[PDB]
RNA sequence: UAUCUGGUUGAUCCUGCCAGUAGUCAUAUGCUUGUCUCAAAGAUUAAGCCAUGCAUGUCUAAGUAUAAGCAAUUUAUACAGUGAAACUGCGAAUGGCUCAUUAAAUCAGUUAUCGUUUAUUUGAUAGUUCCUUUACUACAUGGUAUAACUGUGGUAAUUCUAGA
RNA sequence: AUUCAUAAUAACUUUUCGAAUCGCAUGGCCUUGUGCUGGCGAUGGUUCAUUCAAAUUUCUGCCCUAUCAACUUUCGAUGGUAGGAUAGUGGCCUACCAUGGUUUCAACGGGUAACGGGGAAUAAGGGUUCGAUUCCGGAGAGGGAGCCUGAGAAACGGCUACC
RNA sequence: UCUAAGGGUCGGGUACGAUCAACUU
C-alpha cells in the first residue's frame, strides 16, 4: 500500500528511505551518475502489503484459467548468428540466412514480410 | 568558467576579421587546430566577407559539405576550421588556389596563386626533438610533425612541404642576410632582410631588419618567418611587397594614382 | 573536501583572510590509506584527467634492487614501524617512502651463488669459465655479507604506494648502511 | 658552515640517483652532482667541493632559475637556509609630479655555498615554490664592507 | 569655447561663506507632445528575488531497428526506403542572469611552468600478444545479460516503478 | 640552464594498448575456388606534438579610518628535514626540529551606501567624481556543507543532508 | 603496552666512547 515497492536484502520491512545507483533495481537513472533516496519496502513479508509476486516452481496436480491453460510464445527469436546455431542445433557450417525465422505481416489485402 | 568558452562575442574577435561589435552579437570561433584561435582566419570568414562568394553561414555550409574547398590537400568541411599563415586553400571553382598571407595594414591578404605554387607550402620549425625509438622529428607553426629530417634543420629554420606527401623538400636557414615574412606585431605583414640579432639570453631574442627602402625596425623572434634569400622570395608576394607607404604616401597615390 | 589550498590559510603578516570560494576540485586532497602488510589490497581511484591512482593497502610483496651487483628481484617484505608524519589522514602503523625495511635475502642469496660460485656467511665447464671470469668482484661488504647469515636484508622503500600500488626498492649499502639504525621511533 | 656535519637530520641526506659503489674503488671518494645554473652566474667552489645536500640549491638541487633576477640587501639572517631581504624602490604619483621611497620584503632560499650577512647586497632569481612565501634563491653575493674587520681595531 | 554676478556697511576696501549660473549615455517626478532614424529599460529599495506559468537535447550512405508503424523497394528470402521508441555515443561544465560576499584578495599589465592536467581538433605514431609461444583455440572472426517490445500489477499522486 | 629528450641494463604490474567495428564502390590475377588480392572513407585507439583551455605563479599597482599600534604562533604563525596527499609546486597536510615572519615606507583591525578593469561625466592645463552594464575575468544560483558522473563541475534548469 | 625528553663518574696518540642511577613531564 501506497505503492512502495520491496528490495532484496533490506530487512526491517518499513518503507526506508535509501541511496539508489545504477545497475541496481527500484531506481531508473535520469543522468549519469545521478543517485536519489526513495523509500523502498523491505523484503520480509507481511500485512502492510497489498501486491506480492509469485513464481511457479512446480506444477500441482490442477491447472488454471490463466495460468496453464494458455501457452503465450517468444516474440523475437536470435539476431546472431551463433546463437540461432544453438538454438537449431547445426553446429558448424550451416548457412544460418535460411534456418533464421520469418514474420508474416498482413499490410493489407497483398502482404509482403 | 567550467570548461572551455565554446562562444565567442563580435568585439572580441581579432580586429582583422572586420564585422561589427555594438550588440551584434557573435563571431565564429575557431575550432581547435593548426592555428591560434587569434592568429587564424575560419572558412566562414574567408568566403562570406572576404570573397562575397556566399551571404549567410548556411550558404557556406552548404559549400563545405560538396568537397569543393580544400586546405592544403584536404577538404575540411568544417565551418570554423581555423586556417593559417602561409596556408593553401583550393576551389575547384575558377580552379582558384588561394594562399593566405597578410597584407601590410595586418590583415588576411587573399593572394592568388598557380597550382604549381599551391603544390607546396612553407613551415617554420618551433622545436626539434627525439621522439620514441630515438627518431627525430621536427614541429611547424601548422602543428605539423615530420620525422627524420635533414639533421642541419635547427630551430627557427622554415621548411618547404610538398603538402600531399607531408616531406622537405629544401630547407632555409635563419641567418643574416635572409627574407623575413613578419607574423604578429605592430610590424606585421612587413619583409625586410634580417640585417642582425641580439640574443639576449632567457629574455626574448630580438630581430633588426631592413625593408628595402632602408627602413629598418626590430621585431621579436618569435613573430618572425623567413622565407628567402635576398630578392629570390619562395613564395609569389601581395600586391604591396611589405613596404609600409605611410599614410602620406598613401593619400598621394590615391589622389595622383586615379580620378575615378 | 580537503582543500589543498592557500586561501585558507593565513597572509605571511598574520592577516586573516576570508572565506573567499566554495571549495574547488582543482584544489581537492584524498585521505591515504595506511600501507600495512600482508594480502595484497589495491584500490583505484580516478584523478584528474581519468589517470588512474593505484592506492595500496596492505602489500604483501616487493621489488628491490642491488645496485652495486646491477639487479633486482621480487622478495617479501618485514616489519615496520611508521609514520613520523600524520596525526589526520593516515593512521596506524603504515608502510611508505624512505622507510627501512627487512626482506627475504633467498633470491639475492641464490643470485649470487649461481652467478658467481661463492657462498655468503659462515661444476660444468660453462659455470666455471663464467664464474672464473667475473670472478674478483664477491667481495661486497661486511655488513651486507653479516645480514645475509640472517638471512634477513635491510632496505630502503624508494616507491611511493599509495600513488604507484607498489614496494619498490633499493638494498642499502655503504654510508647509508652505516648511518641508519639509529632511528625509528615513530607510530602514526 | 651550516655544522650539519654533513648528516645532522634523521633521515639520510643525499642527492638522489647520484650512486658512488662501494665496489669500484675510485681514488676520489667524492661523487657530486652540480650544475651550471645558468645566466652568467659562476658556480661556487664552495658548491663544487663541499658536502652539503640542499635540495633547493641551484647548483647541487634539483630547482631550477627562471623568470626574473632581482636584487636587494639582507635584512634578516636568523632563519634556516633563508633569508629576508629588502627590495626598496620608488613610486610616481602624478598629481603630485613626484616620487615616494616604498619597500617589500621578499623572503629567499640561500644555499650554504653563500655566506651571507646582514647588509650585505645579493642577487636572486625565481625559482618554483619552495615554502608557503619563498620563490626566489640567492645566485650571487656582494658584500658591501671590503672585510673591514680591523678598522674595529683600534689603540 | 582660460568669463563669473547678488547678499554683511550710513558708505569703502577685504577675508569669507550663502545664493545664483552651465553640464551630466544621473536618476526621479510634474506639465506638454505632430513626424523620421537610433534606442537603454526591477541595478539602487528586498542576492526578498521573480516565488504565478511556460523551456536543451541530438543522427548521418556510414554503432544497434522483426515497431505486431508507414509506405512501397518490385535491385533482393537475412536486413538492406523512411522511421517513433529504446540501448549506445557525444553534449548538457557553453550560453544567459546577477552583483551578495570580496580591500594585496579579485583585477590590470607583465612573467613562468626546467612545477602540472588537457576531451576535442590537427599532424605523426604499434609486424614483436597463440602464455607449454607443434593442437592450446573461433580467427572465414567466439560469450552473457538487458533495454525498448509483449503481458500481469501496485499506489491519490511524481519524468515512481515491481514481478514474468 | 637540468637527474632534459632519447636509448640501454635488471626486474616489476592487481597488467594498460597493440580494431572480433561500420558504409559505398566493386575492380585486378590465375592453380575457376562464392579462391587470392584490392580502392575511397567513417568511427575507435597507445604515445608524442599542436590547438582550444585549465590550474598554480613573478613584479608593480587600489578607497576612507590612529576615537585601530602593535599583530601572527591557540588545535600552522615563519622556515628546515622527511613523509603523505595532489594533476602537479608548496605547511596543502600532518611527525620531529628551530623560532621565526609583518609593522609609522601604516602592519593588524574597522568601515565601504566597495566586484575589479576596459571605460563614463565634467574639465585651458593640472585634476575631481562615477564605473550594478552591451567587451574582458572573479564569484554566486535561498543559506551553508558534501559528492556522483565526466576531459572538464565542488554543477545547482545535477544528487545528498541540515537550516 | 610503548615513545620522547630531562643526569652522575671515568677516557682522551699533543668529533665522541665506557659505566652507573633517579624521579618528573
Amino acid at each position: 500500500k501506497q505503492g512502495f515497492p520491496m528490495k532484496q536484502g533490506v530487512l526491517l520491512p518499513t518503507r526506508i528511505k535509501l541511496l539508489l545507483t545504477k545497475n541496481v533495481s527500484c531506481y531508473r537513472p535520469r543522468r549519469d551518475g545521478e543517485r536519489k533516496r526513495k523509500s523502498v519496502r523491505g523484503a520480509i513479508v507481511g500485512p502492510d502489503l497489498a501486491v506480492l509476486a509469485l513464481v511457479i516452481v512446480k506444477k500441482g496436480e490442477q491447472e488454471l484459467e490463466g495460468l496453464t491453460d494458455t501457452t503465450v510464445p517468444k516474440r523475437l527469436g536470435p539476431k546472431r548468428a551463433n546463437n540461432i546455431r544453438k538454438f537449431f542445433g547445426l553446429s558448424k557450417e550451416d548457412d544460418v540466412r535460411d534456418f533464421v525465422i520469418r514474420r508474416e505481416v498482413t499490410k493489407g489485402e497483398k502482404t509482403y514480410t | 568558467a567550467r570548461g572551455p568558452k565554446k562562444h565567442l562575442k563580435r568585439l572580441a574577435a581579432p580586429h582583422h576579421w572586420l564585422l561589427d561589435k555594438l550588440s551584434g552579437c557573435y563571431a565564429p570561433r575557431p575550432s581547435a587546430g593548426p592555428h591560434k584561435l587569434r592568429e587564424s582566419l575560419p572558412l566562414i570568414v574567408f568566403l562570406r566577407n572576404r570573397l562575397k562568394y556566399a551571404l549567410n553561414g548556411r550558404e557556406v555550409k552548404a559549400i563545405l559539405m560538396q568537397r569543393h574547398v580544400k586546405v592544403d590537400g584536404k577538404v575540411r568541411t568544417d565551418t570554423t576550421y581555423p586556417a593559417g599563415f602561409m596556408d593553401v586553400i583550393t576551389l575547384d571553382a575558377t580552379n582558384e588556389n588561394f594562399r593566405l598571407v597578410y597584407d601590410v595594414k595586418g590583415r588576411f591578404a587573399v593572394h592568388r596563386i598557380t597550382d604549381e605554387e599551391a603544390s607546396y607550402k612553407l613551415g617554420k620549425v618551433k622545436k626539434v626533438q627525439l621522439g620514441k625509438k630515438g627518431v627525430p622529428y621536427v614541429v611547424t607553426h601548422d602543428g605539423r610533425t615530420i620525422r627524420y629530417p635533414d639533421p642541419n634543420i635547427k630551430v627557427n629554420d622554415t621548411v618547404k612541404i610538398d603538402l600531399a606527401s607531408g616531406k622537405i623538400t629544401d630547407f632555409i636557414k635563419f641567418d643574416a642576410g635572409k627574407l623575413v615574412y613578419v607574423t604578429g606585431g605592430r610590424n606585421l605583414g612587413r619583409i625586410g632582410t634580417i640585417v642582425h640579432k641580439e640574443r639576449h639570453d632567457g629574455g626574448f631574442d630580438l630581430v633588426h631588419i631592413k625593408d628595402s627602402l632602408d627602413n629598418t625596425f626590430v621585431t621579436r623572434l618569435n613573430n618572425v618567418f623567413v622565407i628567402g634569400e635576398q630578392g629570390k622570395p619562395y613564395i609569389s608576394l601581395p600586391k604591396g611587397k611589405g613596404i609600409k607607404l605611410s599614410i602620406a604616401e598613401e593619400r598621394d597615390r590615391r589622389r595622383a594614382q586615379q580620378g575615378l | 573536501g580537503i582543500s589543498r589550498d592557500s586561501r585558507h590559510k593565513r597572509s605571511a603578516t598574520g592577516a586573516k583572510r576570508a572565506q573567499f570560494r566554495k571549495k574547488r576540485k582543482f584544489e581537492l586532497g584524498r585521505q591515504p590509506a595506511n600501507t600495512k602488510i600482508g594480502a595484497k589490497r589495491i584500490h583505484s581511484v580516478r584523478t584528474r584527467g581519468g589517470n588512474k591512482k593505484y592506492r595500496a593497502l596492505r602489500i604483501e610483496t616487493g621489488n628491490f634492487s642491488w645496485a652495486s651487483e646491477g639487479i633486482s628481484k621480487k622478495t617479501r617484505i618485514a616489519g615496520v614501524v611508521y609514520h613520523p608524519s600524520n596525526n589526520e589522514l593516515v593512521r596506524t602503523n603504515t608502510l611508505t617512502k624512505a622507510a627501512i625495511v627487512q626482506i627475504d635475502a633467498t633470491p639475492f642469496r641464490q643470485w649470487f651463488e649461481a652467478h658467481y660460485g661463492q657462498t655468503l656467511g659462515k661444476k660444468s665447464k660453462n659455470a666455471e669459465r663464467k664464474w672464473a671470469a667475473r670472478a674478483a668482484s664477491a667481495k661486497i661488504e661486511s655488513s651486507v655479507e653479516s645480514q645475509f647469515s640472517a638471512g634477513r636484508l635491510y632496505a630502503c622503500i624508494s616507491s611511493r604506494p599509495g600513488q604507484s600500488g607498489r614496494c619498490d626498492g633499493y638494498i642499502l649499502e655503504g654510508e647509508e648502511l652505516a648511518f641508519y639504525l639509529r632511528r625509528l621511533t615513530a607510530k602514526k | 658552515s651550516t655544522e650539519l656535519t654533513v648528516q645532522s637530520e634523521r633521515a639520510f641526506q643525499k642527492q638522489p640517483h647520484i650512486f658512488n659503489n662501494p665496489k669500484v674503488k675510485t681514488s676520489k671518494r667524492t661523487k657530486r652532482w652540480y650544475k651550471n645554473a645558468g645566466l652568467g652566474f659562476k658556480t661556487p667552489k664552495t658548491a663544487i667541493e663541499g658536502s652539503y645536500i640542499d635540495k633547493k640549491c641551484p647548483f647541487t638541487g634539483l630547482v631550477s632559475i627562471r623568470g626574473k633576477i632581482l636584487t636587494g640587501t639582507v635584512v634578516s639572517t636568523k632563519m634556516h637556509r633563508t633569508i629576508v631581504i629588502r627590495r626598496a624602490y620608488l613610486h610616481y604619483i602624478p598629481k603630485y609630479n613626484r616620487y615616494e621611497k616604498r619597500h617589500k620584503n621578499v623572503p629567499v632560499h640561500v644555499s650554504p655555498a653563500f655566506r651571507v650577512q646582514v647588509g650585505d647586497i645579493v642577487t636572486v632569481g625565481q625559482c618554483r615554490p619552495i615554502s608557503k612565501t619563498v620563490r626566489f634563491n640567492v645566485v650571487k653575493v656582494s658584500a658591501a664592507a671590503g672585510k673591514a674587520n680591523k678598522q674595529f681595531a683600534k689603540f
